[PDB]
């Protein structure tokens, strides 16, 4: 639903409830393996501003399953919500969930 | 005396143990070890953390503080804490307490601070 369209590819923003098994983001590795998700990430993250160190932020480091995932907590929520609001007006986060950025190489925003 | 952090402390005078730079952000790649002991073998040690407590949480796999009941690192684990909420009062069972702070390469926070003394 909440998504942005590019050239036969789309980046969807979703809210999930269950804890993922993803490990911490390694930004140098995440940059080298897939730069598209990384520059997207840093465009988003600068809008996010201050992200609490004591909220998890995990990465796929995969090209078939390209996901960046924030953790929405008491402290995480205000900065994450202010950022997502800039792009999407129907995405309102809530505590104890995870906002996950997946990249799809050939599916589109429809 | 090269060590940047840690050491053996005598608890007859109450003191404090803090992450390097607390309340400012602790360094990366830290590996501090403390041993606090009671002067005489009957006494026991009690720790109390300050409410300000900021250690990177990831099921405490990267940055964490751990407390065990004895001298070695192999002593029974009393707690391994990270995240936003300071741990409750810890009371030693014997007369030696082992404390260790570990930092990884990436992200840091304010860290921890506690105060050690003899119980009662
Ligand atoms: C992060 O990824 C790089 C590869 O780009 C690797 O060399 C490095 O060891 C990784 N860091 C950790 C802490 O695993
Ligand atoms: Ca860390």
């Amino acid at each position: 639903q909440h998504c942005i369209q590019h050239n036969h590819s789309s980046i969807t923003f979703s809210l999930l409830t269950n804890k993922s098994d993803l490990e911490k983001c390694n930004f140098t590795r995440l940059q080298a393996v897939d730069r598209v998700i990384f520059d997207l990430f840093r465009e988003f993250h600068h809008r996010v501003g201050d992200f609490p160190v004591t909220s998890d932020l995990k990465c796929s480091h995969n090209t078939s399953y390209r996901v960046i995932e924030y953790e929405v907590t008491k402290e995480s929520l205000p900065r994450l919500q202010e950022a997502v609001s800039t792009l999407f007006p129907d995405l309102h986060l809530s505590e104890d969930r995870f906002l996950q950025i997946q990249a799809h190489d050939d599916k589109n925003c429809t | 005396l090269g060590s940047p952090c840690g050491g053996r402390l005598n608890s007859k005078d109450a003191g404090y143990i803090t992450s390097p730079g607390y309340p400012q952000d602790y360094p990366s790649h830290q590996n501090c070890e403390w041993i606090v002991y009671a002067p005489e073998p009957n006494q026991k040690i009690v720790l109390n953390f300050n409410p300000h407590f900021e250690i990177e949480k990831h099921d405490c796999k990267y940055d964490f503080i751990e407390i065990r009941d004895g001298d070695s690192e192999s002593a029974d684990l009393l707690g391994k804490h990270c995240g936003n909420i300071a741990p409750p009062t810890i009371i030693s069972s014997g007369s030696m307490l082992y404390i260790r702070f570990t930092s990884d390469y990436a992200r840091q926070g304010a860290g921890f601070s506690l105060r050690y003394e003899i119980f009662k």
